[PDB]
């Protein structure tokens, strides 16, 4: 286990020692090593940052988030696809015998 | 008797509640007596929702008066909700999109179809309320251990559960609406939004097939919600959303307020859209594409199939079908999905073109304009007719047109979809009309928008405020709307929330913002850990 | 008739194997038994158990299958649902959650019975009846609780907890009346058929040959929420004297008169925006 | 070492077939992979995802396995459980219920 | 029904709660091995029934 609250910077380890620490564990037969509540921590930081940015910079906060997603080609840039829009549309086509109206007039 | 006195006393208290300034301008379709007779004798109190609703509403009224606003997002975890309040955001949004994406122990995550059980959004909200109350208890515990000077030096955060949560379309009729509101109230939620869509019709990645309900059905949802809130003695905030800005269809022609927006065919020798669609599918099937068997859903008569076939032949659609089947065969008889989609698109365009779709108002206007051009004496001016038509039932519009000797061919039945839905002229004018009808039944009005556009927002706000100057509004900000391709300057983006507030949009929200930042955070951390 | 292909089913299934073995095997054996009874012009006569114990007792007494209805589910409530009348206004998880208890009770009764039978002699086993605790259940799916994704969700939830049979009725959800002779509202046949077809699609995806029961409420129905389906159109009622003002306008004018004469509680006409000419 | 026999297992199972295929197949492949890594003196380095999206994202970024802990489960709470410290004072259903969400997200991501 | 017949109060035990099970809990003997939410969840149904009977 790797505690999220253990202060890594006050160990005196070099950046490279921190980089190599997981591999060193593996060498000793520790096959599954885990930062227990890492998700909780990154969730908190993300929310603090976004709430602060929204209050300070309005919709530029969202624009910047969108830019980051484009930069790393995240699947979050097309959220409707991410959560399964295409497969769901196909399920509607099957359920309705392709008679459900999806095309507009006007 | 004591029994009668107890009843009369609660009725009087309930009437005072009804008559309070909180509900100025609200119409209830029921009496104080009707509320009291639902309550029994054993006292209950939903204190968290009740007190939060009171303070939240007062704050929104304060902001509205100052032409200021809350700009918020949907937290995806209890930690996100607590963090938002620590950062100084005054209220919280909770939406069905994110609730759908998250799933539960028994619900597979998925798209925003509101197909989860109606308990789903209340259950998610319950977690947020508990987190907020718990944060308040923990903060207070630590503040009690401080000196007076330490307290003055250390900020105390506001963890009151000022939440507006998604009630979708109400998940059915009045007992569904009341159940949904009850479930929200019981877990401490003070605000709820209900939209004028038909449940079970949501489409993914389509420009069509968004289906409204008649205004009477929507108003009854709002009224049922108010009834439940009244029973529970919670002055909960009812938000009425309209989807009419981008809607294509409505599931009924019965409401007078929708009738000006109905689209009808003006060339009445065109066979029905439905019969033409089914005849097209049947031809694919008969030519050997066994997978296109959707026409077997219906029992269409021989005469109707023949007439539709005649039209498809003449318009060249049967030609396109032949070509499509040949292409399907040439490509090894794989899925016809894409080929069929292309033919269907051409069919829809050709039907629309030949049918001569317009509103009844537009059809009569054309006749009056022609009379004017022909130098015949005007029964009423074009602008006068348009003003009349805009607020007229179909019955009244036809009767008036008949008086003016304008009786154009017009048939909205011909233009109905295979499901039997009517086509309507979606847009901001329709959103305005639906919202004006809902205004006496709701505390906040919201026009669903895809694009972030101040001019569109202004058109809506000014039209509402011309009739209801004290009507608070709300504005959604889609997380998937690409801000950088608008060409807006950084400063325009910075100022957009303030500009909304100036127009009386008091509560504006990035619906599933929490979901998005959660994803980015996880991607970044997983990448960094690996590297 | 399926309104979809094998390919359309397979493309929903992903790559990680799943198997709903309890529902799958129960549905197979249950359907075969019903076909056997049908051929012999015989039947199962059963009732809706209100507890897991009732379900187990029914099988010990020889009843071959179990019914589970929304009426009793409404009456029972839950930790978050107030008990009440049969409005199908509970969350769509409600009847599957109740069925899950029954399935667990039946499987548990089978485990306990088998444990004791393993301790018996061969002659004792031949002398002592072994009860059939297979979960032959047909459960209430109401109107499907919405459109196709609601139907599919409801069927999925039933299948996951081991239920092999489901009934869907051609009512409009959210219109159920208590103690009235009118106001029973149907949906068009295309809408009903799409519910049945959506159910079959979900069952196919899950590889469960579940038993689909189509209920009609048309015997005592008064109303339908659409005129669009050709199969309903012979039953539509229309006016033949066309100078009679609409039923709706007449109703609202009547209510408004009560209101104007001082019965303030009858203000339902304020739900509508009827024009002056139509009121007149 | 098992402190019981095959007979003692079988006599608990009844006659009506059940199969926990997702857990069964995942456990088989997961264990084989860990044995492979152990032999090579290599390891999986992971963290506890706090949402279904985090779990799906982890796998997309190439992390081979997922941890789920009581600390975060305590912090998150539920519709009936107040969030709080890591006391394992939630009902024993709490961590399985949280895990169920992650499994559904992963299977759904596979289908999509 | 108990209250209608005049019984003034109600008992709720773990034995019966164990026997009944739930959507996720197999029924079984009285080992108090259900999650600690189990008896409160069962009690919640009874309280709602009583309050509902009062309203009706
Ligand atoms: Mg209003
Ligand atoms: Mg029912
Ligand atoms: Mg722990
Ligand atoms: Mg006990």
């Amino acid at each position: 286990n790797l505690s999220p609250s253990f202060n890594w910077d006050t160990t005196g380890m070099t950046d490279e020692e921190m980089r190599r620490f997981p591999e060193e564990l593996g060498k000793m037969g520790f096959v599954f090593n885990f930062i227990t509540y890492g998700g909780h921590q990154i969730d908190g930081v993300a929310a603090e940052e976004f709430a602060t940015a929204l209050r300070q910079d309005g919709m530029l906060a969202l624009a910047r988030l969108q830019r980051k997603m484009r930069l790393v080609e995240s699947p979050y840039r097309t959220p409707q696809t991410l959560v399964g829009g295409p497969r769901s549309d196909a399920a509607l086509a099957a359920s309705s015998g392709r008679t459900a109206t999806t095309k507009a007039m006007g | 008797t004591p029994f009668e006195q107890d009843f009369e006393k609660d009725v009087a208290a309930t009437q005072r509640y009804f008559d309070s300034s909180r509900f100025a301008g609200i119409i209830r379709l029921y009496t104080a007596r009707q509320v009291v007779e639902q309550r029994g004798t054993i006292p209950v109190d939903h204190i968290v929702a009740r007190e939060a609703a009171g303070a939240f509403y007062e704050r929104l009224r304060e902001l509205f008066a100052a032409r200021k606003s809350i700009t918020t997002f949907g937290p995806y975890s209890p930690g996100q909700a607590v963090s938002m309040k620590r950062m100084g955001i005054e209220a919280i949004y909770l939406g069905g999109w994110a609730t759908s994406a998250k799933g539960s122990s028994t619900e597979d995550p998925g798209p925003d179809l509101a197909s989860y059980p109606l308990s789903q959004v209340p259950d998610d909200a319950a977690v947020l309320v508990r987190a907020l109350l718990t944060a308040d208890r923990n903060q207070h515990y630590l503040r009690l251990q401080m000196s007076e000077r330490q307290r003055a030096a250390t900020p105390a955060y506001d963890f009151r559960p000022f939440i507006i949560a998604d009630a979708d379309t109400g998940h059915g009729g009045d007992p569904h609406v009341r159940n949904l509101i009850r479930r929200f109230v019981e877990v401490g939620v003070p605000g709820y939004h209900i939209e004028d869509q038909r449940p079970g019709t949501k489409k993914c990645g389509h420009q069509g097939g968004k289906v409204l309900v008649p205004s009477d059905e929507q108003i009854k949802r709002l009224n049922a919600a108010r009834f439940q809130l009244d029973i529970m003695r919670v002055p909960g905030i009812i938000v009425a959303r309209t989807d009419a800005e981008a809607a294509n269809l409505i599931d009924s022609r019965a409401d007078e307020r929708d009738q000006p927006f109905l689209l009808g065919a003006t060339k009445l020798d065109v066979p029905s859209y439905k019969s033409c669609f089914l005849a097209m599918v049947r031809r694919f099937y008969e030519l050997g594409v066994k997978e296109l068997n959707g026409h077997l859903l219906y029992a269409l008569g021989d005469s109707e199939y023949a007439a539709a076939g005649g039209w498809l032949e003449r318009q060249g659609i049967f030609g396109l079908v032949s070509d499509a089947v040949n292409a399907w065969r040439e490509d090894g008889q794989q899925s016809i999905d894409g080929i069929f989609d292309q033919v269907e698109s051409r069919f829809v365009a050709a039907w629309e073109d030949d049918a001569g779709l317009m509103t009844y108002g537009e059809a009569v206007a054309d006749v009056l304009e022609f009379g004017q051009s022909e130098g015949e004496p005007i029964g009423m001016a074009p602008e006068e007719w348009r003003a009349f038509a805009a607020r007229a039932s179909l019955h009244a519009a036809r009767a008036k047109a008949k008086e003016l000797g304008a009786d154009p061919p017009w048939d909205c039945e011909l233009a109905k979809t295979p499901e039997g839905y009517y086509q309507i002229r979606g847009g901001i004018p329709y959103a305005i009309a639906k919202s004006l009808a809902a205004a006496p039944f709701a505390d906040i009005l919201w026009m669903e928008t895809k694009t972030a556009d101040l001019a569109d927002a202004r058109q809506f706000a000014e039209a509402i405020h011309a009739e209801f100057p004290d009507q608070m509004l709300a504005y959604n900000l889609s997380p998937s709307f690409n801000w950088d391709t608008t060409g807006m300057t950084d400063e325009e983006m910075r100022r957009f929330p303030e500009e909304l507030g100036k127009m009386g949009f008091v509560f504006n929200f990035i619906t599933y913002g929490g979901h998005q930042i959660d994803g980015v955070a996880a991607e970044e951390f997983a990448t960094a850990l690996r590297q």
